[PDB]
């Protein structure tokens, strides 16, 4: 077994489990006495003040029950042991994920690292005390697993790999990122290749290159109210902020004076000059935008109405690596929380990390009802704002 | 009686060292009696003799209980590691199933009849001292878990989960729930199949050496609980005392708060909020209030309510949980939770956010997650919910609103008050209608705002305020387009602040000059509200800006 230490100074994680529903507790129960009849994990005494906490979910399109520990308070304190990823994957056409996490379960974890994988499953309305667990073999869901694997999964691909020289393959977590300009079906095959290569040693579609900007699109009217020229302005004043190029001197010329909303205000030459000036630099990047790999990657996500949804991801606010949508039935956290996964999927395959979200929904709310939608082996950060932005309409 | 069970192993805390306190000296009185305590102990095998070469001591005292042994671990426990919480939380009647006979078996003598861990046993080293500190004193160490140890609660309770875990898995019919030393056995068994299985536990808790009371047990139901009163087919709290008071201390309306919170949970639509109020400000424990009309209307019909004794009914698996809220006014709400149509299982209240401005419709929905997670806990599943909503209401907001919310399967109930929101701002700017321009300025050394507005239809004024801030200047703004505007009006102003309060539709607020704008919208027919950015030669915005600028 390969050693472990925590960051000096740092203690294990000591993290509440949040209450959970009365099946997931019979489903996690199910799942554990499995796992301890496998030596996967052990009973624990109470000389382990650790916990980290555990729930149940179900894998895309699956009806069987999947563990899932939620080990962010461990990998905050683990990171001085993992802490490169390929800049070309984001160009390929098609990108396959593959769950390996499987793999991890052969591998024994470091006997005096165990302590701190500690997790309890609760009782309902406490009657009997918690069904207290560690771990025994590198665990699902902490970052120290693929590290240590990472050596063994190398030797697994070698082959492969030599086999082919133009699939890119990455790892974050338990998924592996599979990419290739290949057609299709010639990808799947490729995949299909993958597995079986998978399956001898215990293991049984996204389109990097289709995703583009989300631009601050501009309206286009008949006519022009004072309002609607109140609302343009404040757009491009927001949009240059980010923007390096923009301006509206010509526009807001037009308002000079205590004009009423509905007053309708014919436009000169200059502004549609101007006006047109803006568009064509707000479709194209921001420029001076880079990803510093020792800072991290934030999203902030607003709430469009009609199932709609859009997000940006930056690392200095004001200075978008990333814009984009999602869409698509009447509840609010759901879809929240299909795009919280999506937008990760897509900064995993980018930049191999994930952002911190800020979730514009009230903390109790999330907790409650995020693990009856979520469907990844990874979780990331996130933080709760409660402030209502104007940001609503800039993205519309 | 001590126990063969397997020891917990125990460290102390990584770099420190066991405690080495000084022994404090003694009366000869306290002296003596200690010994014939520790020798008493010594032969029931709980301590053990040791020599002076055990370099480690905790002090000791004695006092009148009759004498009763009293050992000081607080720098033991400073030094002993951190052990695994003994409860996530404690259970609540309202979640337990109804069983046929019950029975409560007192462990008696619970931490002492466990084994301390071999390797940690000489850090649990103290001496009685000698006469007046002439000889050596004598030396004893536990073997066994001591009161008031950090880590005895955690270690007797591991010791019972293993204990019963043969015995749990032989007889699944039965249930045994644990809560410090107690063990309260039910079971859906006749009273001597029931009686049977009893003398089987006892006679199982006997064979890891632990005893237990008799066939004439201490207690038998209706048992009193951490507060509660329960019965074989209901339970409910324990007899709430409202006292009857000439004057009134703070330590008084304290003591009603809680009893009155504690009553909550069974007895429905408990109000403590203008009782509460009271307690704002300082003030000191024996400090008397004089109750004001709102707090004596209160207190009076909380007496009411509790006249009539009522009760609460357990858990059916089989059956769905219904939750249903009503709203009492001040922000103030209340719930209920029943199977069967008002037969509760328990009660409870909802305050409002003491804090910022909310609405009716915000609040329902902060204690729909309240109660939703109270179900989870006690219940492991979700009610159904009864509101007083329209599903047009609801629509309207869930929509329309900035935030994410959602709330589970839920139907109408036609229970006035019922949720409403008050007004609506426009989605389009109104035609036949004056444009208020309005902005604030505020100084920040002196703290002399001013606050006004310019229109489309000539119109101005400028109001001076003194001790405010922008925000409150910006607020007093709107408030005065408001109104000198008819029942139709448009407003711009350049606060992202205001619009932010004011697009999320509050009808109550703790500023009152919030209170003030709620009053205006309410009263419009129309109003639509724009924002524009500060300084950018925005017609209207300019104007308005000078005037305040001054
Ligand atoms: C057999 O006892 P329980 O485990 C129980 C649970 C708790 C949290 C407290 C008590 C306290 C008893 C005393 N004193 C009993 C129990 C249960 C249960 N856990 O299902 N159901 C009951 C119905 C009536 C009565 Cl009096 C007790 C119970």
């Amino acid at each position: 077994t390969v050693p472990v230490k925590l960051k000096p100074g740092m203690d294990g994680p000591k993290v509440k489990q949040w209450p959970l529903t009365e099946e997931k507790i019979k489903a996690l129960v199910e799942i554990c006495t499995e796992m301890e009849k496998e030596g996967k994990i052990s009973k624990i005494g109470p000389e382990n003040p650790y916990n980290t906490p555990v729930f149940a979910i179900k894998k895309k399109d699956s009806t069987k029950w999947r563990k899932l520990v939620d080990f962010r308070e461990l990998n905050k304190r683990t990171q001085d042991f993992w802490e490169p990823h390929p800049a070309g994957l984001k160009k390929n056409k098609s990108v396959t994920v593959l769950d390996v996490g499987d793999a991890y379960f052969s591998v024994p974890l470091d006997e005096d690292f165990r302590k701190y994988t500690a997790f309890t499953i609760p009782s309902i309305n406490n009657e009997t005390p918690g069904i207290r667990y560690q771990y025994n073999v590198l665990p699902q869901g902490w970052k120290g697993s693929p590290a240590i694997f990472q050596s063994s999964m190398t030797k697994i691909l070698e082959p492969f790999k030599k086999q082919n020289p133009d699939i890119v393959i990455c790892q974050y977590m338990d998924d592996l990122y599979v990419g290739s300009d290949l057609e299709i079906g010639q990808h799947r095959t490729k995949i299909e290749e993958l597995r079986q290569h998978l399956l001898r040693w215990g293991l049984t579609e996204l389109h990097p290159d289709k995703w583009t900007v989300q631009p601050i699109v501009l309206p286009e009217k008949d006519s022009w109210t004072v309002n609607d020229i109140q609302k343009l302005v404040g757009k491009l004043n927001w949009a240059s902020q980010i923007y390096p190029g923009i301006k509206v001197r010509q526009l807001c010329k037009l308002l000079r004076g205590t004009k009423a909303l509905t007053e309708v205000i014919p436009l000169t030459e200059e502004a549609e000059l101007e006006l047109a000036e803006n568009r064509e630099i707000l479709k194209e990047p921001v420029h001076g935008v880079y990803y510093d790999p020792s800072k991290d990657l934030i999203a902030e996500i607003q709430k469009q109405g009609q199932g709609q949804w859009t997000y940006q991801i930056y690392q200095e606010p004001f200075k978008n690596l990333k814009t984009g949508k999602y869409a698509r039935h009447t509840n609010d956290v759901k879809q929240l929380t299909e795009a919280v996964q999506k937008i990760t999927t897509e900064s995993i395959v980018i930049w191999g990390k994930t952002p911190k979200f800020k979730l514009p929904i009230q903390k109790e709310t999330w907790e409650t009802w995020w693990t009856e939608y979520w469907q990844a082996t990874w979780i990331p950060e996130w933080e709760f704002v409660n402030t209502p932005p104007l940001v609503k309409l800039w993205y519309q | 009686p001590i126990s063969p069970i397997e020891t917990v192993p125990v460290k102390l805390k990584p770099g420190m060292d066991g405690p080495k306190v000084k022994q404090w000296p003694l009366t000869e009185e306290k002296i003596k009696a200690l010994v014939e305590i520790c020798t008493e102990m010594e032969k029931e095998g709980k301590i053990s003799k040791i020599g002076p070469e055990n370099p480690y001591n905790t002090p000791v005292f004695a006092i009148k209980k009759k004498w009763r042994k009293l050992v000081d671990f607080r720098e033991l426990n400073k030094r002993t590691q951190d052990f695994w919480e003994v409860q996530l939380g404690i259970p609540h009647p309202a979640g337990l199933k109804k069983n046929k006979s019950v029975t409560v078996l007192d462990v008696g003598d619970a931490y002492f009849s466990v084994p301390l861990d071999e390797d940690f046993r000489k850090y649990t080293a103290f001496t009685i001292p000698s006469i007046n500190n002439e000889t050596p004193g004598i030396r004893y160490q536990y073997n066994v878990l001591p009161q008031g140890w950090k880590g005895s609660p955690a270690i007797f309770q591991s010791s019972m989960t293993k204990i019963l875990e043969p015995f749990k898995k032989q007889n699944p019919d039965i249930v045994i729930c644990q809560y410090m030393d107690d063990l309260y056995v039910g079971s859906d068994l006749e009273i001597g199949q029931h009686r049977t299985k009893i003398e089987e536990l006892r006679q199982h808790l006997l064979r890891w050496g632990l005893t237990t009371p008799d066939k004439k047990h201490q207690k038998e139901p209706p048992f009193l609980w951490m507060g509660y009163e329960l019965h074989p087919d209901k339970w409910t709290v324990q007899p709430i005392v409202l006292p009857e008071k000439d004057s009134w201390t703070v330590n008084d309306i304290q003591k009603l708060v809680g009893k009155l919170n504690w009553a909550s949970q069974i007895y429905p639509g408990i109000k403590v909020r203008q009782l509460c109020k009271l307690l704002r400000g300082t003030k000191a424990l024996t400090e008397v209030i004089p109750l004001t009309e709102e707090a004596e209307l209160e207190l009076a019909e909380n007496r009411e309510i509790l006249k009539e004794p009522v009760h609460g009914v357990y858990y059916d698996p089989s059956k769905d949980l219904i939750a249903e809220i009503q709203k009492q006014g001040q922000g103030q709400w209340t719930y209920q939770i029943y199977q069967e149509p008002f037969k509760n299982l328990k009660t409870g209240k909802y305050a409002r956010m003491r804090g910022a401005h909310t609405n009716d419709v915000k609040q329902l929905t902060e204690a729909v997650q309240k109660i939703t997670t109270e179900s989870i806990v006690i219940w492991g599943k979700t009610p159904k919910f009864k509101l007083p909503i329209q599903k047009e209401t609801w629509e309207t907001w869930w929509t329309e609103y900035w935030q994410a919310t959602w709330i589970p399967e839920w139907e109408f109930v036609n229970t006035p008050p019922l949720v409403k929101l008050w007004y609506q701002l426009e989605k389009e700017p109104i035609v036949g209608a004056e444009t208020f321009y309005v902005d604030g300025a505020a100084n920040r050394e002196t703290k002399l705002g001013k606050a006004g507005y310019v229109t489309n239809k000539g119109r101005q004024k400028v109001v001076p305020l003194t001790n405010t801030t922008n925000q409150k200047t910006e607020l007093q703004a709107i408030y005065l387009a408001l109104q000198d505007s008819g029942l139709e009006v448009n407003i711009v102003t350049d606060s992202q602040y205001a619009l932010g309060i004011i697009q999320a539709q509050p009808d109550k607020s703790e500023s009152e000059l919030v209170n003030q704008i709620i009053e205006q919208l309410i009263k419009k027919e129309k109003v639509y509200l724009a924002w524009v950015p500060a300084h950018k030669g925005i017609g209207g915005n300019e104007q308005v800006d000078k005037l305040v600028s001054a």
